[PDB]
DNA sequence: ATCAATATCCACCTGCAGATTCTACCAAAAGTGTATTTGGAAACTGCTCCATCAAAAGGCATGTTCAGCGGAATTCCGCTGAACATGCCTTTTGATGGAGCAGTTTCCAAATACACTTTTGGTAGAATCTGCAGGTGGATATTGAT
DNA sequence: ATCAATATCCACCTGCAGATTCTACCAAAAGTGTATTTGGAAACTGCTCCATCAAAAGGCATGTTCAGCGGAATTCCGCTGAACATGCCTTTTGATGGAGCAGTTTCCAAATACACTTTTGGTAGAATCTGCAGGTGGATATTGAT
């Protein structure tokens, strides 16, 4: 059983362009893209944590990782959605 | 009076627009595969290849060469030429850190 | 029983991302807010690239996004271009771009 | 017995690559130089790929082997599983 | 209560005297060597880490450190690093 | 006392117990074989010996007995392999190798 | 009567150039260099300060700088780590 | 008296010889420190700097510039000059990927 | 070729900043012995997909001819960078309060760990469906000879 | 500029393979619900070492003169682009045997998990020690002028 972000890429796809599809090769690239950024952010968080003698990765290191890794405007927006999602997940069980 | 001939350089520009517009691999598929198997073989014998592994190497290889020619073109133009030469390729690789 | 993705208001799988973080051995521990935040960011980024690839498809009068569309969208956006500065999108081609001195005539 | 396959990288294929690369005029010596440059690129990627293969005690080079090798060299490839 | 600050300095020095018995080394040079050791350690360890993950393994053994070295060091340096490493693991295993 | 260090066993100057400790705590994997830190320390020691061996010569060559940063830089950049391995490393206070593009030399 | 980037003077930029094997320098180089130096420092400092704030400090440490350099692929030996 | 004068390039050559021999920093410290602090002020206010942190940054910057001056020289020479220019630094940075 | 002006060397000298040897106090390692647990190789094997031999055919490589114009060599001159001596303002060095960097103590929100229960993202397989490549024609440039 | 040879542009069109559409199986996730453990935030504090100010130190800003480099102009040869004839080898559609990757159970050698004992590398403060960077002198190589 090999997992992939396809259904999630597809969901988000329908939110931004309701009538557009995606070829499988393009979905393959999208899946590589998600795994790539994922590893990059986590790796960044990993080191960040170690550099600070911390054994726990929290929403806070993920945030710095994002500021360290992403270009100007993209960081600004990812940090917002990130904060936003955490606060909302917090306000509920 | 009879024959029609494009001037040197017109077909080359026509071609750049053509190739910059598409995405298919430009090296013949099988010959590329034999090259892979030869280099691989002279490293380790009795090796098999997933076809996609050969395709992944061709995709990487062509993107690397296309990006290298861009750099080379800039090196030629830096010398006030429009013809790329070996030394342009060498300069670009030396600065890229592949022999710096 | 609500998924952690819905509690966070996300499409991306919070449970899966939290799981991949643990297995990837990045630290002894992983806080619960970490995967929520990381899935938000991952989701936000795929939304940006699909937003842009979709326009490129539209521009080429196509309905289905293909690799070339992803490539156009990435290389035409300064930030995505930088984030993927050392990434190769298979079957993506390059952006049409002929150096001036190479064009004919004289004006 | 594969021998001189570097010649399968024909003058017309090298020329097309130069075109996508935005190149208008090519010196006669460019073709042998390019082949030399490609052989080295390939030797390096295949060496690392084949090393991931053997570490896995496999006889078949997989796309992941090639993808992991490419990533080592800072030439990350999207589209084949990584 | 001034907490420790480990470093490879004493071992670097020990090694220095075996190679150049009558040679010394300055503080700044020692700091660089220390940086050198941590750097290779991270690079090698890091690569071994990935090797394991790729092959779905939970354990980093001398096997992984070896392939890591082959992938990391240049030819001849890797050749000797592999033998030195194999030598130490051998000698170690063969001892009560 | 009958308590011999793993380093003495592997016959190494570098600290096996420590390399082991550092691997476990670096979050590189769930588990760590017993030979990995031995192998790894052996490799760290060897490279350390290779550089000190060359930096040392570089010092003798300058009629100096104490190795300084300059010496490590001269050692590393004059050696094809060490140079590649440290291709993206800056040695503080090391300078560059004396080198002048021929075309820039005076027309003799 | 004092702009900082101009504190990085011509004589100094010329010495650097020399260490790099440069024999003749165009006048426009000095200003061009500062601009490059400035982009360099902003990229590195930004990352260092990000490591400073993460650790909740008000002092940039050599380590914050070393880590930033390592990220930019400009690894530096001699100042820790 | 016998107004001794060295020809253009002789002292320069003499300087390359000297600086390629030594390792001292070539930018004055205080001015460099001011620049670092000023640029940092834009990222966070009231910051302090370990002495060692500024020295690390200066060592890194000079090594970076000296190397960029190396590739730059190569670009000038490629264009048959002995005089480096902005087009030269710009080409080098572009190929280094800090540029097209 | 011939000095004359400078820069560069080399052998020697010595003061001190930084390397060293010294000794102890000790928490944190690192080694050791016992009990418990488990990753992952060995072994059997189902099954994907790799290598390969086959055959037909036209897309595309090869090799040639011909001459347009790009590269490169040479001449030449306006100008801009190199060298230099003039004059001094900024950097550098060494001494002194205080802000934070850390070391300790504490304790509470938060993160395992474990047991069930429940929702679901794969997928093997079938059947249905749709965007679009790719063939066609003919209308709109673009080129290049005159 | 008028004109003929060609390539580009492009909306229309339809076979097909690649994509969307179930239906079902479902076991590995992902979630819910106690019990148990603990990391690191938070408040307090001591000692660095960092920012600041003064004075002694030495590098840089500045204007002049002209050497020589860079680039404009001119020139010619030959190499590289276009066009064309010829024909092979890649590519394409298919099938086949079997290598070998990967699923599954089995079980031990190696690893984790405390608990106890011993060694030791790092730190602090004191005293002792030394490699060598500049400083001098005098010889001599280098460079630039006649």
């Amino acid at each position: 059983r090999k997992e992939s972000y396809a259904i999630y890429v597809y969901k988000v796809l329908k939110q931004v362009h309701p009538d557009t599809g995606i070829s499988s090769k393009a979905m393959s690239i999208m899946n590589s893209f998600v795994n790539d950024v994922f590893e990059r952010i986590a790796g960044e968080a990993s080191r960040l944590a170690h550099y600070n003698k911390r054994s726990t990765i929290t929403s806070r290191e993920i945030q710095t990782a994002v500021r360290l890794l992403l270009p100007g405007e993209l960081a600004k927006h990812a940090v917002s959605e990130g904060t936003k999602a955490v606060t909302k997940y917090t306000s509920a069980k | 009076k009879k024959p029609h001939r494009y001037r040197p350089g017109t077909v080359a520009l026509r071609e750049i627009r053509r190739y910059q517009k598409s995405t298919e691999l430009l090296i013949r598929k099988l010959p590329f595969q034999r090259l892979v198997r030869e280099i691989a073989q002279d490293f380790k014998t009795d090796l098999r290849f997933q076809s996609s592994a050969v395709m992944a190497l061709q995709e990487a290889s062509e993107a690397y060469l296309v990006a290298l020619f861009e750099d080379t073109n800039l090196c030629a133009i830096h010398a006030k030429r429009v013809t790329i030469m070996p030394k342009d390729i060498q300069l670009a690789r030396r600065i890229r850190g592949e022999r710096a | 029983a609500k998924t952690r993705s819905s509690r966070a208001g996300l499409q991306f799988p919070v449970g899966r991302v939290h799981r991949l973080l643990r297995k990837g051995n990045y630290a002894e521990r992983v806080g619960a807010g970490a995967p929520v935040y990381l899935a938000a960011v991952l989701e936000y980024l795929t939304a940006e690239i699909l937003e842009l690839a979709g326009n490129a498809a539209r521009d080429n009068k196509k309905t289905r996004i293909i690799p070339r569309h992803l490539q156009l969208a990435v290389r035409n956006d300064e930030e995505l271009n930088k984030l993927l500065g050392r990434v190769t999108i298979a079957q993506g081609g390059v952006l049409p771009n002929i150096q001036s001195v190479l064009l004919p005539k004289k004006t | 017995v594969l021998r001189d396959n570097i010649q399968g990288i024909t003058k017309p294929a090298i020329r097309r690559l130069a075109r996508r690369g935005g190149i208008k005029r090519i010196s006669g010596l460019i073709y042998e130089e390019t082949r030399g440059v490609l052989k080295v690129f390939l030797e390096n990627v295949i060496r690392d790929a084949v090393t991931y293969t053997e570490h896995a005690k496999r006889k078949t080079v997989t796309a992941m082997d090639v993808v992991y090798a490419l990533k080592r060299q800072g030439r990350t490839l999207y589209g084949f599983g990584g």
